[PDB]
């Protein structure tokens, strides 16, 4: 397992976010002020559309950013 | 809602020192000083990421102030040394929920925290 702390890594055209022990982070995260849901299996964000999580629907920019809250 | 209550403010002479302790429900990933001086906005001054204890600061500080945690006591620390008159400032602590973080280059923006304690007043005076 390499180390690769609090960051982001952008692959392959999907982001994914790395917390403190070096692992993909997973569901609703707050990354710098900025809300995220990374999918449980890929540990991809949401991006680039509207996805139904828990019976609500949001969207997602390109770069991850669930539209307000 | 994680509570913080700061402590050890005071009024002191520039070049003395104070340190600051920040007492917390709870550690988030990271705690963070901020300071508020009037008319200005708070300005984040050092942050502590819980897990391995790496530290940053803002570039103002550098060599005198000091962040350090006592997990045991749930307890976060400011060592102020070499105070200057811009240093006054109430002095607040921060931190976040679970599922909250930051990158380095943001861990000193108010934006990352959630949960603010009520402030110690810290007051530098030249003569």
């Amino acid at each position: 397992a390499i180390r690769y702390q609090n960051r982001f890594l952008h692959l392959l055209g999907k982001i994914y976010y790395f917390g403190n022990n070096s692992k993909a982070v997973t569901g609703w995260q707050t990354i710098n002020g900025k809300v995220y849901y990374f999918m449980p299996d890929t540990a991809m964000a949401a991006a680039g559309g509207l996805f139904e999580i828990d019976g609500v629907i949001y969207f997602f920019g390109v770069d991850g950013v669930k539209a307000m809250g | 809602e994680v509570q913080l209550v700061e402590s050890g403010g005071g009024s002191v002479q520039a070049g003395g020192s104070l340190r600051l302790s920040c007492a917390a429900s709870a550690f988030g990933n990271y705690m963070g000083w901020f300071r508020q001086a009037p008319g200005k906005e708070r300005e984040g001054v050092a942050a502590i990421r819980t897990g391995g204890g790496s530290t940053y600061y803002t570039d103002s500080v550098k060599g005198r102030f000091t962040i350090s945690q006592d997990k045991a006591k749930n307890t976060v620390y400011l060592q102020m040394n070499s105070l200057k008159p811009e240093d006054t400032a109430m002095y607040v602590c921060a931190t976040a929920g679970d599922r909250w973080h930051a990158t380095d280059a943001f861990i000193l923006r108010d934006f990352v925290y959630e949960y603010w304690g009520q402030g110690t007043q810290v007051t530098v005076s030249s003569a």
